């Protein structure tokens, strides 16, 4: 009759069609997922299209049921799922244009090519080429080539794309009362228990910077490790002192720096774990790699599996011929159905992969007697850190002398231990900072703190001060790093893997502390507890149900987030990096760039400014440049795009230096620039109709 | 000889448990039964040791439900089925069997549905079949398209791949009188 008697019952009405609706569309998209094919790619189209008909329809029939006037817990949460639309207050031509743009800067990012300056016949995809460079390869050229023609092939096509993005998820975000597209981004994390002590969306980024300050030393100290490991390869390329060039860290981002660890691996002479040789030569296959994860979370408590996991899900490539994307990723198609599509191989990380996609179907596993907008994590974080919590028990060698896999002669010194968390710290810590800082970017470019005329200036200047990390070449306001990367290009929220990370360390000091471990933190197997299952498990059967600060609070006995977990696991790592590191430079100054000491500084004494009269005053630089090298029977075709401009104060200063034409790394000397620019000083600044004083050429 | 307890664990197809029926009407079937139960709740009376108290008339209501529904058939439960579909009495008296039917009940494209919403509980042995819209406030809305009515019979959907939990049951309950007695039957 009254509100709480019948929001419930249309609670109850939505329930038990979204079940039946979202189970069709999950079938189609795994019969799509599995059997890639033109009549599979049709079927999305017509059932995730009536499932969000249906999700739009029942949220805009939840308005009329008012958020006062109800007190139980879990259906004024699931009408907070609800009412917050799934159908944005924008208009028909902006919704359009947004789509648009989204499917633009998806087609660019997808399909973008960068071909070598010379012999420019043979282009390189992100993903096919482009990513083997900057994996594998130690030449400085080459991946500062891959580096500079990323970004400028492609990131200077997503630029304007980037900004009107930018204004339209802005528009969009405000009609959902909020006041950014980075506060909508944070309508997770956003509790209320009681006289309002609930979590914030801005306490969210006061926890992350507080979070980030807590893990400054050790990050500043394996910095200048992999600085001083990066000085026997690249020599006269890295300075002692400064930030490390943006080109040689791994990949093109540098978000991951675990490909360096072959370059700054400490002692090189010891091997390190990789059981895939016993693996192989004990006749395992997928069967046994998934037997073995599933005895493996039955031995803490957790039940078994569904026994349509094992019929429905595929574990292998497909022998009969059906075209599949392989990305290992876990299923919760609904309706009591958990499957698994992954092409794994016999392989370590592949028996790694495979508890982590289980860990996720065992955390989808426990909250299935939840009402269906209460079937997720707890917040974006916890669901893929209990994935990666599952998966670092068993990576410890003892778990693997347990199956029989490392023989029980393996040696297990103090250098394994160090190696193994070197790798760790290159995959966990050296990625912290620049989630950090892109995700402060995005927070302050949505909020409109950085202008859109000082997105790049920022961007490095971020970038140079919080990873430690500065741009080989500069770039201009017509460049859009960020849009480069995946997550970026396709409006992916980036603060749960830092999330993710947090909570992921602080769960595994809490199940390690729960299962009796007694050495470190990084040799620890939660494996054949019952206790530290117990206490799992009262975690993942919350789903979102509950606050995340509450059922945090029941597992690690905190509410706030905590990173002393995490400083706890690589403290021998951090003590073996103080003392390696101690005739050394740890941290960086932010006024070393790799064109800093070959660049000319330019003051303007005033005719005006404007963009105009920096094309005019490349051009002249560039042809200086000509007439120079003319008389020196050097015929060189020096251009505008040849000439960069760095530290550009609009009103008195600026910095540039001249590059070889083809060859990006090849700057020229500054003698050489001074040399053109004496010779060539009248018809430099005749157009300028200005003298010697006012730009002096300091 | 002859005694009538077939065809009623064999039969072709079941109804919903909304339109469940009776039988008017050996008992040595059950243990080496065609189907292995899953559920073999008696209550009352025992399963060994049945055939000494004769009953004169016995009742089985038989129909589908979902694998997480079968908790709900027997005396004093709370749950959609219970409130709505099927209701026993708190002194019922026989035994509930279950016994899974994916295989069966899952393969065709028929449907099983269920009373979702009623006004109000329903009494034991009480059958509601009716397809009238069910209003939040009161009365007919007669009209899907407004706020507060929706459809009363909602659809299991059962498909083969749903798991134990969704898959459907087929349950068969035989209830006694245990008092009544105009001597027809022992
Ligand atoms: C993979 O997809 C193809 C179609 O993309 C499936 O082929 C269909 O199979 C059904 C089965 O009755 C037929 O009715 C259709 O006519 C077929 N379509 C085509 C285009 O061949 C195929 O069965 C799928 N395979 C699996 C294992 O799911
Ligand atoms: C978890 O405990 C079980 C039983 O305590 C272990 O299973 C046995 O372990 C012993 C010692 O390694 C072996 O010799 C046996 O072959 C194992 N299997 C049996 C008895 O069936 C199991 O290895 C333990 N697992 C971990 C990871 O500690
Ligand atoms: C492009 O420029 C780079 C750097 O100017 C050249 O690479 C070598 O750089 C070192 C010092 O950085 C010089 O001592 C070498 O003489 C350079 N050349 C070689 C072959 O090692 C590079 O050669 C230039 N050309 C191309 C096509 O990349
Ligand atoms: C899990 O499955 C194995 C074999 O399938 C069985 O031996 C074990 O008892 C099962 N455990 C649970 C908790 O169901
Ligand atoms: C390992 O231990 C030995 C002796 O305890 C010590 O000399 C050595 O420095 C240690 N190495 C590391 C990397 O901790």
């Amino acid at each position: 009759s009254t509100t709480e008697d019948r929001a419930k019952i249309f609670l109850d009405n939505f329930n038990h069609e979204a079940e039946d609706l979202s189970y069709q569309s999950s079938l189609a998209s795994w019969e799509y997922n599995t059997n890639i094919s033109d009549e599979n790619v049709q079927k999305m189209d017509e059932a995730g299209a009536k499932w969000s008909a249906f999700y739009e329809e029942q949220s805009k029939l939840a308005k009329n049921y008012p958020l006062e006037e109800i007190q139980t817990v879990p259906v004024k949460l699931q009408l907070q799922i609800l009412q917050q639309s799934g159908s944005p207050v924008l208009s028909e031509d902006k919704s359009k244009r947004l789509n648009s743009i989204l499917n633009a800067m998806s087609t660019i990012y997808s399909t973008g090519k960068v071909c070598k300056p010379n012999n420019p016949q043979e282009c390189f995809l992100l993903e096919p080429g482009l990513d083997n460079i900057m994996g594998t390869s130690k030449d400085y050229n080459e991946r500062l080539w891959a580096w500079e023609g990323w970004r400028a092939e492609v990131g200077k096509q997503l630029r304007p794309l980037y900004e009107e993005y930018v204004v339209l998820k802005n528009e969009m975000a405000r009609g959902y009362h909020y006041e950014d597209y980075g506060d909508y981004w944070r309508r997770d994390y956003e509790t209320e228990e009681s006289s309002g002590s609930g979590y914030s969306r801005d306490q969210l980024m006061k926890d992350v910077d507080r979070i980030f300050t807590e893990i400054k030393p050790l990050y500043e100290h394996l910095h200048a490790y992999v600085r001083t490991k990066l000085m026997d390869t690249y020599p006269f390329h890295i300075s002692p002192t400064g930030c490390l060039p943006a080109h040689l860290l791994g990949d093109m981002w540098g978000r991951f720096w675990t490909n360096l660890y072959p370059l700054t691996v400490p002692f090189g002479q010891k091997p390190n774990i990789d059981v895939t040789d016993a693996m192989v030569n004990q006749g395992w296959d997928a069967n046994r790699i998934f037997k073995e994860a599933e005895k493996f979370f039955v031995s803490v408590g957790l039940p078994n599996m569904t026994e349509g996991f094992w019929n429905n899900s595929m574990l292998t490539e497909p022998g009969d011929g059906r075209k599949v994307v392989c990305h290992p990723t876990a299923w919760d198609l609904g309706k009591g159905d958990f499957r698994i599509k992954m092409c794994t191989k016999v392989t370590m990380e592949d028996f790694l992969t495979a508890h982590h996609e289980m860990g996720h179907i065992q955390y989808d596993m426990a909250y299935a007697t939840q009402p269906y907008l209460l079937r997720n994590g707890a917040n974006e974080g916890f669901h893929e850190a209990v994935g990666e919590v599952m998966s670092l028990s068993v990576a410890t060698p003892k778990h693997l002398k347990t199956m029989g896999l490392l023989s029980p002669d393996f040696l297990e010194d103090n250098e394994t231990e160090i190696n193994f968390l070197l790798k760790q710290a290159l995959n966990i810590v050296g990625t912290l900072p620049f989630t950090y800082m892109l995700e402060k970017w995005r927070w302050m470019v949505f909020r409109g703190e950085i202008p859109k005329e000082e997105w790049m200036k920022k961007w490095w200047e971020m970038k140079r001060d919080l990873v430690g990390v500065v741009e080989p070449v500069p770039h201009d306001e017509t460049y859009c790093d960020p849009a480069s990367l995946f997550h970026v290009a396709n409006d992916y929220s980036f603060i749960r893997y830092y999330t993710r990370t947090i909570f992921e360390f602080q769960f595994h000091e809490a199940l390690c502390r729960i299962a009796q471990h007694d050495g470190p933190l990084h040799k620890c197997d939660i494996s054949n507890s019952t206790d530290a299952g117990k206490k799992l498990h009262q975690m993942l059967s919350v789903g979102k149900s509950q606050p995340w600060t509450v059922t945090l609070k029941d597992i690690v006995d905190s509410r706030n987030m905590d990173v002393g977990p995490l400083l706890r696991y690589f403290e021998p790592l951090y003590t073996w990096l103080q003392e390696q590191n101690r005739k050394s430079h740890v941290g960086w100054n932010t006024d070393w760039s790799p064109y800093s000491d070959q660049s000319i500084k330019v003051r303007i004494s005033l005719y005006e400014w404007n963009d105009n009269e920096m094309y005019l005053f490349r051009s002249s630089v560039a042809y200086a440049m000509r007439e120079y090298f003319s008389k020196k029977n050097q015929p060189i075709l020096f251009g505008v795009e040849n000439v960069w401009v760095s530290n550009l104060k609009p009103r008195i200063s600026f910095n540039f230096h001249v590059t070889s034409p083809g060859n990006v790394s090849d700057i020229i000397p500054r003698s050489e620039v001074e040399g053109a620019i004496r010779m060539s000083r009248s018809r430099i600044n005749d157009a300028f109709r200005l003298d010697d004083n006012s730009l002096e050429f300091l | 000889n002859l005694c009538p307890f077939g065809q009623v664990f064999n039969a072709s197809n079941f109804p919903s448990v909304y339109a469940w029926e009776r039988l008017r009407i050996d008992y040595a079937v059950l243990y080496n039964s065609s189907s292995s139960f899953s559920t073999f709740k008696c209550y009352g009376v025992s399963p060994t040791k049945l055939n000494d108290l004769c009953f004169s008339s016995v009742y089985a209501d038989y129909f589908v439900v979902k694998g997480d529904d079968v908790r709900q058939i027997a005396p004093a439960q709370t749950g959609v089925i219970a409130d709505y579909n099927y209701k026993l009495p708190d002194d019922f008296t026989g035994c509930v069997l279950a016994w899974n039917t994916n295989s069966v009940d899952s393969k065709s494209g028929n449907n099983f549905y269920y009373r979702l919403f009623r006004h109000g509980k329903i009494k034991p042995y009480e059958r509601d079949i009716s397809n009238v819209l069910y209003n939040s406030a009161g009365g007919t809305c007669s009209s899907i398209s407004q706020l507060g009515c929706y459809e009363p019979l909602k659809s299991y959907g059962f498909t083969p791949t749903v798991g134990v939990g969704y898959q459907p049951y087929r349950v068969v309950v035989l209830s006694f009188e245990l008092l009544n007695a105009p001597a027809t039957v022992c």
